């Protein structure tokens, strides 16, 4: 917007960490999904 | 040192029972004083054996502190302390950076010090299990009277006694014995009961009646003799000192280790000081010339390699306990795949150790039984009325029995109270006709007269089983050609008939070939007396020949011997096939010897001693001309008037080696012998004579059920169900090991390159830091972990059982072609990827590439508040590290992202990933871990403090893809060359 | 040689060269694809500067001026960083009708000369004059600190308005177009003076948004001089400057987020 572009100097760091660590954990589960099978 | 206790022994056997009283100042009946046998303890000393000096844990764990990558990374974190130092006086910096580094090198160093200290172990009690070999106590004859001692307060010069059950207490002259047998398996490794008596009967005193030898036991009867030698002195005393006190030495795999460990410590010390000169001349204050050195030493030392190389060791020994074969020393994991030479002993390594039937001469005719223990042979007859009269003999005229309680155990396994012959024979009909104890119930023995030393033979007469004659049966067995002039007919395939010159001559010709095959022959005849001349209640006498022993009718032959473990012919010919060289070395007779060695492959068929090409022309064999013989038979009675230069010559002249009648000092000079000519040589062994051979070895292999406790101690390696197959498996698992190194190797280097062109650019450009030192721990010792160790689960990529071993002077661990393309090729790629992500981020906050130069001096200055961007924009301190650390952590994303395309080239080196496939799961586990634990440490809060890592945004993951992908298309291209032309030049560059 | 033979030191340095080469220029295509992606008037990203910073002239040794005012070179090192800032704020800078306007004296609303564009020519800034600047060789003995707030592309700075309590509480609020800012240290033994554009303490929104380096070259932000003629002498004072606003914020961490960290000494 005009003098209302408060959102260009804003940033959602805690959405972009909560979807990461998401990602983290689900790429570990899926990790240990391949290795388990057969130990 | 130990030069004296490889030579041949010289006794007393030869003089009279008087004149070695003289020696010892000794008495044949009434023995020693109770005073002059203490005088003799405090002048020779105990009948004891000291254990050698051992280096204490403490030394051994702090001399691995201080090798190569231990030392820099100690300069590191001392260095870190100098510049904290120099902080704390100077401006009060309130930071924890220097501090907690240092902190974190120490820990890295003393944490790598106890991988490489587990990796360096040696469980090593040979003078222990020697020392159990002395028993607690002796009977001495003191004063005329006989009393238990201490078996250490035994001296040279008292009169011993010892019977059935009992240790020898020392080395003994025997003076009296009555029915004494001794089993002297660990000198020689048979375990055949050997007759003791005060008769010299041999020139050499390992081989003589007389003498009885401390590690021995007596088996049977009762012997007395004068103590000659004490603790230290005794023969086997002195193997114990030996075997204790051989130097260990570094194995094969260790002095890859160490190799490499130069080479990319050389590098680290160039680059270390190449640019802190490089630094100063550009003006720098030695303030910054240490903080930018700690970071070159980070980059340059591989952290987590070492550990790398334990764990993948560990993992390799962890595969090979699941198949029976226990690893005490991680390296001998493997040496077994660098070995080229195989020294092995015969009896309970590559034999059974069992008397055991191998032939059957009935009906005119050789029969094969079955030798192998799980019997994977086949029949050899049972249709034959004379096999029937035979195995009746066999079971009939036989004094052995199965032990209680053994119903469970497999007949060929199962304790036999008998001597060996009588057992094979037990075990024999017991396996092919059923329970033995049956035939000899339906068949009453009513007397019998036991095998005699005069008689030579041993007869028995029984109840016949059948109810339509219920008569006496004779049968009886001996020396084969004493038993023909005892025999009038021959049980041919059922009907008796007169025994003409014409069978008699294929007796002596079946006899000749069996006995041949080095085999113990004995022969086998029965009697059906007459029924009129012997009546149901006639009484026979034993003592004095009451009955026929003559016009007996001849049934057949048998023969036996101590036969080759089933899986043994063919592990002999997988060794010989991998280019390994496969030596005999035994205590046993030359004969014996030499025929198993054709048994399992040692001596390949048609290759010839030079005896063997002197019968055959029937010629001197000083006309032979040597070198026409490539097998070669030597006893230790010859071995012993060699010099080592001639027993070189013999090593180098022949292919098809066997060491016959050895003694232990004189197998470990055979393997010393082998070692002089620059091969690596495993010993395959058993018994307490293999004991220095098997320190000796570069890999020391004993056998788990059959092997003697000292034989196990000495060894790297135990094979615990006497598995001979297991040898193959580790010699192939050896050598995949290896490659798999070398795959980790470079994969974990390769990632150098990328942590050290940052702090290059940041002296030579003048940039903002593009990566931290913390930042490279997170890799080295975090991501890179476990892909690195993954590796070890490839698969090999041509058949490696088909090529020679490796020359371990020429073929190396980590040489150039490694480093040009780790460091040269592929890490150069990852710099760039690494730089990109950083340029990437800098410009999308408004610092474009361009205005980057010479920047560093206004964006460090902590007082400046307010540097313009290329935009215009003014950044406090703060903000911009911010930007400076998300850079560091997008550059350290990018590494990772770079390293999946590492990963899966340094998967193979020559095939394809097409070829090989991803069918390695601890890989894949590798690269999703290894994603999340960066991933983790990007957005996790709180993180951004403790090792300065920032959230990235998602466009930022993707910087180094296209890099990522160049590599793996440029290593697959690489090697499509390879492949494509085995001629040298992409080979001879970058061929790992 | 020590590896190879001449032919092979030959050919090793022939892949090099052109490996070597071919990396270069692929690492030299992917730094065109990146900056083809981005803007010449503004970065891609905003977020890691959007608290504005406040910046001050006295170059500090570490977040502090200490001098002796019985001394000459005692403070003639903060004079140069002063004298340096100050010069650039010159008349004979700011010339003709380009690139310069005369703006309102006093505090007045945003100005808006269009977008992010080279549809125009070089966006016109308003003048500022150093002589708004009263009082301030500089202060010799009770320092004349001259504040800034850090530049930032399309940055509305946005006043507090007086609907509930405010620190310096209703005084010369001009709620509609100052960007206030009051310094602090109890411990109040000083005497603070501030001195700016219409006399006010704060920043006149007449000099918003900036349109960045390339669209707007030779631009002046506004100053806010500030004088401590306090009264004490030989102590460390820790003087707080503090910018208030709805688009300004701080942190425990960057003590440069929209704030000060002054500490004065006039150990004479
Ligand atoms: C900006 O203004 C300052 C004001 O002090 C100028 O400083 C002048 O320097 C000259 C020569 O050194 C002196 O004779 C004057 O006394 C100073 N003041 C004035 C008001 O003229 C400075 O030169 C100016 N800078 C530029 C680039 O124009
Ligand atoms: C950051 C940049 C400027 C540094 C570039 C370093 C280059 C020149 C280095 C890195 C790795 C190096 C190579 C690594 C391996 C080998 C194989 C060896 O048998 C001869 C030297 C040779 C061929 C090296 C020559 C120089 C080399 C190519
Ligand atoms: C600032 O200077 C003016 C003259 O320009 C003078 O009248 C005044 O006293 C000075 N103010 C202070 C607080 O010293
Ligand atoms: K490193
Ligand atoms: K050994
Ligand atoms: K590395
Ligand atoms: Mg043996």
């Amino acid at each position: 917007e005009g003098p209302d572009n408060d959102e260009r100097f804003t940033y959602d760091y805690y959405r972009l960490r909560v979807v990461g660590l998401i990602v983290a954990a689900v790429l570990c589960v899926i990790g240990i999904i391949i290795l388990l099978a057969g130990k | 040192l130990d030069e004296l206790k490889k030579e041949v022994s010289m006794d007393d056997h030869k003089l009279s029972l008087d004149e070695l009283h003289n020696k010892y100042g000794t008495d044949l009946t009434r023995g020693l004083t109770n005073a002059r046998a203490k005088e003799i303890l405090a002048r020779d000393g105990p009948n004891s054996l000291t254990p050698p000096p051992t280096t204490p844990e403490w030394i051994k764990f702090c001399r691995q502190l201080f090798g190569g990558f231990s030392i820099l990374l100690w300069i590191g974190a001392i260095l870190c302390f100098l510049a904290y130092g120099i902080q704390a006086a100077t401006e009060d910096e309130p930071a924890n950076d220097n501090l907690y580094l240092g902190v974190v090198l120490s820990t890295v160093v003393i944490v790598t010090g106890c991988f490489s200290y587990y990796q360096e172990a040696k469980s090593s009690r040979i003078m222990d299990s020697f020392k159990n070999m002395v028993p607690q106590q002796a009977l001495v004859i003191r004063d005329g009277e006989k009393s238990t001692i201490n078996a250490e307060f035994v001296v040279a010069g008292d009169l011993v006694e010892v019977k059935g059950g009992d240790r020898i207490p020392a080395d003994l002259r025997i003076i009296s014995a009555h029915g004494c047998k001794v089993d002297n398996s660990s000198l020689t490794g048979e375990s055949e009961p050997q007759t003791r008596s005060p008769e010299f009967s041999s020139e050499n005193p390992l081989e003589t009646r007389n003498i009885a030898f401390f590690s021995t036991n007596c088996v049977e009867g009762t012997a007395r003799g004068v103590v000659v030698y004490t603790g230290d002195r005794t023969v086997m005393g002195r193997i114990a000192t030996l075997a204790s006190g051989l130097e260990v030495g570094r194995t094969p795999i260790a002095i890859e280790i160490e190799h490499f460990i130069h080479i990319i410590t050389g590098v680290a010390v160039f680059l270390g000081v190449s640019f802190f000169i490089l630094s100063l001349i550009l003006g720098y204050s030695w303030l910054e010339a240490v903080i930018f050195l700690i970071g070159i030493i980070v980059a340059n030392v591989p952290e987590g390699l070492l550990a790398t190389v334990t764990v993948c060791l560990t993992l390799t020994a962890k595969r090979m306990a699941r198949k029976n074969c226990l690893v005490k020393n991680l390296e001998a994991v493997e040496t077994l795949g660098s070995t080229s030479t195989i020294c092995s002993d015969k009896t309970g390594t590559l034999t059974q150790n069992r008397m055991t039937v191998a032939h059957m001469w009935f009906d005119n005719q050789i029969h094969e039984a079955d030798t192998t223990e799980n019997q994977s042979g086949a029949a050899f007859d049972k249709t034959s009325a004379t096999w029937s009269a035979l195995s009746r003999i066999a079971a009939l005229c036989n004094r052995a029995v199965f032990q209680a309680g053994q119903d469970n155990v497999p007949i060929l396994k199962r304790s036999v109270a008998g001597d060996a012959s009588e057992s094979a024979l037990l075990k024999c009909i017991e396996l092919c006709c059923g329970s033995v104890q049956g035939m000899r119930d339906r068949n009453p023995k009513i007397v019998e007269i036991p095998f005699n030393s005069t008689n030579k033979y041993q007869l028995s007469i029984h109840e016949n089983e059948k109810s339509s004659e219920s008569r006496y049966l004779l049968v009886m067995k001996g020396a084969p050609e004493r038993i023909l002039d005892r025999c009038s007919t021959i049980l041919l395939n059922g009907a008796e008939e007169p025994l003409k010159e014409d069978m008699k001559e294929a007796f002596q010709n079946a006899y000749l070939e069996l006995g041949g095959l080095g085999e113990r022959v004995l022969g086998f005849c029965h009697f059906a007396l007459p029924e009129d001349k012997y009546n149901e209640g006639y009484p026979f006498d034993a003592d004095e020949p009451n009955f026929p022993t003559t016009d007996l009718c001849f049934v057949g032959l048998m023969a036996m011997i101590d036969p080759p473990r089933a899986a043994v012919p063919d592990a002999v010919g997988k060794c010989r096939s991998a280019g390994i060289k496969v030596i005999m070395v035994t205590g046993d007779h030359p004969i014996t010897a030499k025929a198993i060695a054709k048994g399992v492959g040692i001596i390949s068929e048609g290759n010839e001693t030079i005896e063997d090409i002197a019968a055959r022309l029937n010629i001197p064999i000083g006309q032979v001309n040597p070198r026409d013989a490539k097998a070669c038979v030597v006893h230790g009675s010859d071995l012993k008037d060699l010099s080592t230069e001639v027993l070189d010559d013999i090593l180098h002249y022949h292919t098809e080696i066997v060491f016959a009648r050895t003694s232990p000092q004189q197998k470990l000079i055979i393997v010393e012998g082998c070692q002089r000519q620059g091969a690596i040589v495993a010993v395959t062994g058993d018994g307490v004579n293999d004991s220095p051979a098997l320190k000796k070895a570069d890999i020391g292999v004993a056998m788990g059920i059959s092997g003697s406790d000292v034989s196990k101690q000495a060894a790297d390696m135990i094979l615990l169900d006497d598995n001979f197959a297991s040898i193959v498996t580790g010699v192939e698992e050896g050598r995949l090991i290896f490659d798999n190194l070398k795959k980790s190797i470079a994969y974990t280097l390769t990632s150098n390159i990328p942590e050290i062109t940052p702090f290059l650019v940041f002296i030579i450009g003048n940039v903002p830091l593009p990566l931290g030192t913390v930042t490279i721990l997170c890799i080295d010792l975090g991501t890179d972990m476990v892909p690195a160790i993954s590796l070890a689960y490839e698969q090999a990529e041509s058949d490696i059982m088909k090529r020679q071993p490796r020359n371990p002077k020429t073929d190396k661990l980590v040489n150039e072609r490694l480093i040009s393309m780790a460091y040269g090729q592929i890490g150069m790629i990852q710099a760039l990827g690494g730089f990109f992500s950083y340029f990437v981020i800098l410009a999308e906050n408004g610092f474009l590439p361009m205005d980057l130069i010479g920047k560093r001096v206004r964006w460090d200055d902590r007082w400046i508040s307010d540097v313009e961007d290329s935009f215009g924009q003014q950044w406090t301190y703060e903000q911009r590290k911010i930007v400076e650390f998300t850079c560091h952590t997008s550059f350290f994303i990018s590494i990772v992202v770079v390293q999946w395309a590492d990963l899966i080239i340094c998967k193979t080196r020559r095939n394809s990933i097409f070829q090989q496939g991803m069918k390695n799961k601890i890989l894949i586990f590798g690269l999703f871990e290894e994603t999340a634990l960066a991933a983790f440490l990007s957005y996790c809060p709180g993180t951004d403090v403790a090792l300065r890592m920032y959230p990235l945004k998602p466009s930022w993951w993707f910087c180094a893809f296209p890099y990522s992908l160049i590599i793996f298309l440029y290593d697959e291209m690489r090697r499509f060359i390879i492949r494509r032309s085995p001629g040298g030049w992409v080979e001879q560059e970058t061929y790992y | 040689f020590l590896g190879r033979t001449g032919s092979s030191w030959f050919k090793i340095f022939l892949f090099y060269l052109i490996f070597y080469g071919c990396l270069a220029g692929i690492f030299i295509g992917t730094i065109q694809v990146l900056l083809l992606t981005l803007s010449d008037f503004e970065p891609k990203y905003q977020d890691r500067v959007a608290p504005p910073g406040l910046s001050h002239a006295p170059y500090a040794i570490k977040t502090e001026i200490s001098f002796s005012i019985s001394n000459p070179k005692s403070y003639e090192s903060f004079v140069k960083s002063m004298h340096k800032l100050m010069d650039l704020y010159n008349e004979s800078s700011q010339a003709g009708n380009s690139p310069f306007e005369d703006c309102s004296d006093t505090p007045a609303d945003y100005i808006k000369r269009g977008d992010l564009d080279d549809s125009q020519g070089q966006k016109k800034a308003c003048r500022f004059s150093r002589m708004w600047l009263k009082n301030c060789g500089y202060a010799e003995g009770k320092p004349c600190v001259v504040a800034k707030l850090n530049r930032i592309i399309g940055f509305y700075p946005k006043p507090l308005k007086n609907t509930t309590d405010l620190p310096e509480e209703l005084q010369a609020n001009y709620n509609q177009y100052v960007l206030p800012l009051r310094c602090a240290a109890r411990e109040k033994i000083g005497s603070i003076e501030y001195f700016g554009l219409g006399g006010y303490a704060g920043f006149p929104l007449q000099y918003y948004p900036y349109y960045g380096k390339r669209l707007q070259k030779k631009y002046l932000q506004p100053l806010l001089a500030i004088q401590f003629t306090n009264l004490t002498q030989n102590m460390e004072l820790r003087i707080e400057c503090k910018v208030y606003g709805e688009n300004i914020d701080y942190s425990e961490k960057d003590r440069f987020r929209g704030r000060f960290e002054v500490k004065i000494e006039v150990k004479s």
